[PDB]
C-alpha cells in the first residue's frame, strides 16, 4: 500500500510562481484522492475528460501534478480553451486536456500586511505558450523596434511582474493555490491505481 | 509599431504599478482617518508623496505617444487622463506666489474671528459660533452683525488676495490652452467622444442658463411663499414685493434655505416622518442599518457587500481610544477593497446616509472592471447624484413599510407630503439660484467681463436679479463677499452642486419609469425592481470610459441635462405654492433695499 506523495504537493510550505510552475511526477503508488476536505472556504475542483467521483477506482501510467499561485480571478484561465495573461504567457492547458484543476483561497498563508511580492507572473511574451510549456526566460521584452540592449532603453520591459498580496485585498485579488492533476494513459501497465 | 500598440504595452505595464501604488496611498490614508496620530500623518504624507511622484513621472512617459495616432478610444481616454497637470507650467517665482496666496486664504478663513459690538469679549469663529447664529437666530440685529462682521473682517482681507488670485490663476490657465480659469474649470465637462456625444466647454454655460430659466418659475413661487412667511417674523424689514435680505435665509450665505423650515412649514401641526423611535424600539444597531442597505441593493439586482467590507470598514466610532473625526465617507482603496467610514448612530439620518454611502460603493464596485485611470464617475456630479437617489427611495413610506419601521396601517397625510416637499425645496430648489449665480459671477470675473471696480457692484446686482436676495448693508469694492464662502476661498469649483441636483432627479425619474411606479415621483421606491438595477448598472459599470453624455443616455435616454424630472418631482408643491401665493406678489423688484 504505497501512498502517493500528495502531502508534498497540496500541503507544501510554499508554492511556485506561475511562470515557473512546479510539476511533481507521481508513479508506482496508491492514489487516495479523498483527503482533500476543503482547506479553504472558497475552493474549486473542476475536472475534464475524467470523473472525480470514482476517480480513486481507475489506473493511469503517470500522474503529473502542477502547482503554482495566481489571483482569484485568474483561476478561470486554468482550463481548456481559455485566454488571458496566465493562460497565454504562464500556464496553458490543451483543448483536449484530461484531468482536474484544484484551486483554493490562500489569503492566510500567502498574504502579508507589508505586501507579499514573492509570487511572480509573466506579463509580456512574443507569443502564446504551447500547452504545458514552461518559460522561465528573463530576457528583456522588446515592444518597439529599437533593440532593447539588455536593459535601459525606451519601450523595453522586464517580462516578469510581481503579485502583490495584501490580506485586505478583495477575493479576486487574493492569492489562490492551484494544483493541476494531469492523468496519462498509454494503457499497458497503468502503475498508479489507488483503490 | 502603430504607437497605439506601443502605448497599449506601456498601459499594460502602467496598470500594475499604478493600481497598487494607489492602494498603498489609500491604506496609509485609511490608517490616519481611522487612527489620527502624529506617526500616521507621516505615513500618509510619505505614501501620497510616493504616489504623486510616480504619477507625474508616468505622465511624461505617456506624453511620448501622440494622441492624434491612436484609434482605440479606451487607450486614447487612458492616455488623455495621464495629462492635464496644472500649475507646473507656471514659472517658479509665480508658482510659489500662487500657493502662498491659496494657503493664506484658506487660513484666514478657517481662523477668522468676528466680535459682537455689544460685547468685545464675545469674538466667535465661523464654526461653531457664527454658524450657530445664522442657523438658529430669529433676531434681525443679531443676524446682521454676524453677517456684516464676517464679510467685513474675513471678506476684506481676502479682497486683494483674490485680485492677485484671479490674475495668477488666469495665467496658468492661459498657459494650458484654456481661455481663462473659468474655462479651465469647465474642462471637467468637456467630452470629445464619438458622433454627437461631444460636449464643448462653452456649452455648459448655455445648458445651465437654459435649465435655470425653466427652474425660475418654481423658485419664484418658493421665494414668494418664504417671503410671505418671513413677514410674520421680520415685519419691519421685509418688503412683500422686494428681494429677501441676505442675512435672514438660514445660514451665513443663503446657500441653503433648509433652516427656514420652522418659520415656513406649510402644516406645522403635522410632524415629519421620523422612524428613529422605531429603530430603537426594535433594538437596531449600526450593523443592522447596513444590512438593510445591502438588502435594498440586492433587491434591485446589485451585488452584495464584499466580505472585506464588513471586516475592514469603520461602521461605528471606535471605543478603544482611537481618535477619528466623524465624517461620512465611502472609500475605494482599489484591489477589491471597498470600505465605509461612518460613526453610525441609530437615527433616521444615519440610516439614510448609509444608503447614500453604500450607493457610492456600488458605483465603485461596478466600474472596477474598467482600467484604473477610468475608475470614476462620468463627471464630477455623477457620484453624489447616484448616492442621493438611494436616500430618496429609502426614505419613502413605501420602503419604510416594507422594512418594518412604519406600521402597515400607516396613513400618510397629504399635508405631511407637502411638509416634506417644502423641506426638500428649501434645500434642493433654494440652493440652485445661489449656486448658479455664484459660479456665473466667478466665470465672468475670470473671463474679464467684470472689472475689479465692479466686482461687488455686479455681485449684488446679480444677487438681486437672479437670486432675489438683497444685501442689508451697501458694500464698496473693498469687500469680497464671494470670498467669504468656503468654496471660493479654497479654490473649489461650485457648479457641481447645480448639475448633480439635476442629474439625480433625471436618474430617479428614469429608474422609476423602468420600475413602472404609478403616482407622484417623490413617492417612488425602486426597491425590488431588478430592471431598474440593470439600467442603473449600464451607467455605473461604464465609469469614466465613455463621455458623460453617453453615460447619461444609458440610464435616462437623453444625452444632456433636463430639469423636467426635477419639476416633476416638485409638481405637487408647485400647485400648492401657486394656490398659496394667489394673493401674494410673485417675483421681486431689484430697486428696494433694507437701507433704502
Ligand atoms: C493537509 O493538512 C490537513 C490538516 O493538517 C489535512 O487534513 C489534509 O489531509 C492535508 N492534505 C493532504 C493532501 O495531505
Ligand atoms: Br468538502
Ligand atoms: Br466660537
Ligand atoms: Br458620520
Ligand atoms: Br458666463
Ligand atoms: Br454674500
Ligand atoms: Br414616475
Ligand atoms: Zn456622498
Amino acid at each position: 500500500t504505497n501512498l502517493c506523495p500528495f502531502d508534498e504537493v497540496f500541503n507544501a510550505t510554499r508554492f511556485a510562481s506561475v511562470y515557473a510552475w512546479n510539476r511533481k511526477r507521481i508513479s508506482n503508488c496508491v492514489a487516495d484522492y479523498s483527503v482533500l476536505y476543503n482547506l479553504a472556504p472558497f475552493f474549486t475542483f473542476k475536472c475534464y475528460g475524467v470523473s472525480p467521483t470514482k476517480l480513486n477506482d481507475l489506473c493511469f501510467t503517470n500522474v503529473y501534478a502542477d502547482s503554482f499561485v495566481i489571483r482569484g480571478d485568474e483561476v478561470r484561465q486554468i482550463a481548456p480553451g481559455q485566454t488571458g495573461n496566465i493562460a497565454d504567457y504562464n500556464y496553458k492547458l490543451p483543448d483536449d486536456f484530461t484531468g482536474c484543476v484544484i484551486a483554493w483561497n490562500s489569503n492566510k498563508l500567502d498574504s502579508k500586511v507589508s505586501g507579499n511580492y514573492n509570487y511572480l507572473y509573466r506579463l509580456f511574451r512574443k507569443s502564446n505558450l504551447k500547452p504545458f510549456e514552461r518559460d522561465i526566460s528573463t530576457e528583456i521584452y522588446q515592444a518597439g523596434n529599437k533593440p532593447c540592449n539588455g536593459v535601459a532603453g525606451f519601450n523595453c520591459y522586464f517580462p516578469l511582474r510581481s503579485y502583490s498580496f495584501r490580506p485586505t485585498y478583495g477575493v479576486g485579488h487574493q492569492p489562490y493555490r492551484v494544483v493541476v492533476l494531469s492523468f496519462e494513459l498509454l494503457h499497458a501497465p497503468a502503475t498508479v491505481c489507488g483503490p | 509599431s502603430t504607437t497605439e500598440d506601443l502605448a497599449k504595452t506601456f498601459l499594460e505595464k502602467f496598470n500594475s504599478e499604478a493600481e497598487e501604488l494607489s492602494h498603498q496611498s489609500s491604506l496609509a490614508s485609511w490608517s490616519y482617518n481611522t487612527n489620527i496620530t502624529d506617526e500616521n500623518v507621516q505615513k500618509m504624507n510619505e505614501a501620497g508623496a510616493r504616489w504623486s511622484a510616480f504619477y507625474e513621472e508616468q505622465c511624461k512617459l505617456a506624453k511620448t505617444y501622440p494622441l492624434e495616432e491612436i484609434q482605440n478610444l479606451t487607450v486614447k481616454r487612458q492616455l488623455q487622463a495621464l495629462q492635464q497637470s496644472g500649475s507646473s507650467v507656471l514659472s517658479a517665482d509665480k508658482s510659489k506666489r500662487l500657493n502662498e496666496i491659496l494657503n493664506t486664504m484658506s487660513t484666514i478663513y478657517s481662523t477668522g474671528k468676528v466680535c459682537n459690538p455689544s460685547n468685545p469679549q464675545e469674538c466667535l469663529l465661523l464654526e461653531p459660533g457664527l454658524d450657530a447664529i445664522m442657523e438658529n437666530s430669529k433676531d434681525y440685529n443679531q443676524r446682521l452683525w454676524a453677517w456684516e462682521g464676517w464679510r467685513s473682517e474675513v471678506g476684506k482681507q481676502l479682497r486683494p488676495l483674490y485680485e492677485e488670485y484671479v490674475v495668477l490663476k488666469n495665467e496658468m490657465a492661459r498657459a494650458n490652452n484654456y481661455e481663462d480659469y473659468g474655462d479651465y474649470w469647465r474642462g471637467d465637462y468637456e467630452a470629445e467622444g464619438p458622433s454627437g456625444y461631444d460636449y464643448s466647454r462653452d456649452q455648459l454655460i448655455e445648458d445651465v442658463e437654459r435649465t435655470f430659466a425653466e427652474i425660475k418659475p418654481l423658485y419664484e413661487h418658493l421665494h414668494a411663499y418664504v417671503r410671505a412667511k418671513l413677514m410674520d417674523t421680520y415685519p419691519s424689514h421685509i418688503n412683500p414685493t422686494g428681494c429677501l435680505p441676505a442675512h435672514l435665509l438660514g445660514d451665513m450665505w443663503g446657500r441653503f434655505w433648509t433652516n427656514l423650515y420652522s418659520l415656513t412649514v406649510p402644516f406645522g401641526q403635522k410632524p415629519n416622518i421620523d422612524v428613529t423611535d422605531a429603530m430603537v424600539d426594535q433594538s437596531w444597531d449600526a450593523k443592522r442599518i447596513f444590512e438593510e442597505a445591502e438588502k435594498f441593493f440586492v433587491s434591485v439586482g446589485l451585488p452584495n457587500m464584499t466580505q472585506g467590507f464588513w471586516e475592514n470598514s469603520m461602521l461605528t466610532e471606535p471605543g478603544d481610544g482611537r481618535k477619528v473625526v466623524c465624517h461620512p465617507t465611502a472609500w475605494d482603496l482599489g484591489k477589491g477593497d471597498f470600505r465605509i467610514k461612518m460613526c453610525t448612530k441609530v437615527t433616521m439620518d444615519d440610516f439614510l446616509t448609509a444608503h447614500h454611502e453604500m450607493g457610492h460603493i456600488q458605483y465603485d464596485m461596478a466600474y472596477a472592471v474598467q482600467p484604473y485611470l477610468l475608475r470614476n464617475g462620468a463627471n464630477e456630479g455623477f457620484h453624489e447624484a447616484v448616492g442621493e437617489i438611494m436616500s430618496l427611495s429609502a426614505a419613502t413610506p413605501n420602503h419604510l413599510k416594507a422594512i418594518g419601521l412604519l406600521p402597515p396601517d400607516f396613513y400618510e397625510d397629504s399635508e405631511t407630503e407637502i411638509n416634506f416637499l417644502l423641506k426638500q425645496a428649501l434645500t434642493i430648489v433654494g440652493t440652485l439660484p445661489f449656486t448658479y449665480m455664484l459660479e456665473k459671477w466667478r466665470w465672468m470675473v475670470f473671463k474679464g467681463e467684470i472689472p475689479k471696480e465692479e466686482w461687488m457692484k455686479k455681485w449684488w446686482e446679480m444677487k438681486r436679479e437672479i437670486v432675489g436676495v438683497v444685501e442689508p448693508v451697501p458694500h464698496d469694492e473693498t469687500y469680497c463677499d464671494p470670498a467669504a464662502l468656503f468654496h471660493v476661498a479654497n479654490d473649489y469649483s461650485f457648479i457641481r452642486y447645480y448639475t448633480r441636483t439635476i442629474y439625480q432627479f433625471q436618474f430617479q425619474e428614469a429608474l422609476c419609469q423602468t420600475a413602472k411606479h404609478e403616482g407622484p415621483l417623490h413617492k417612488c421606491d425602486i426597491s425590488n425592481s431588478t430592471e431598474a438595477g440593470q439600467k442603473l448598472l449600464q451607467m455605473l459599470s461604464l465609469g469614466k470610459s465613455e463621455p458623460w453624455t453617453l453615460a447619461l443616455e444609458r440610464i435616462v435616454g437623453v444625452k444632456n441635462m433636463d430639469v423636467r424630472p426635477l419639476l416633476n418631482y416638485f409638481e405637487p408643491l408647485f400647485t400648492w405654492l401657486k394656490d398659496q401665493n394667489k394673493n401674494s406678489f410673485v417675483g421681486w423688484s431689484t430697486n428696494w433695499s433694507p437701507y433704502a
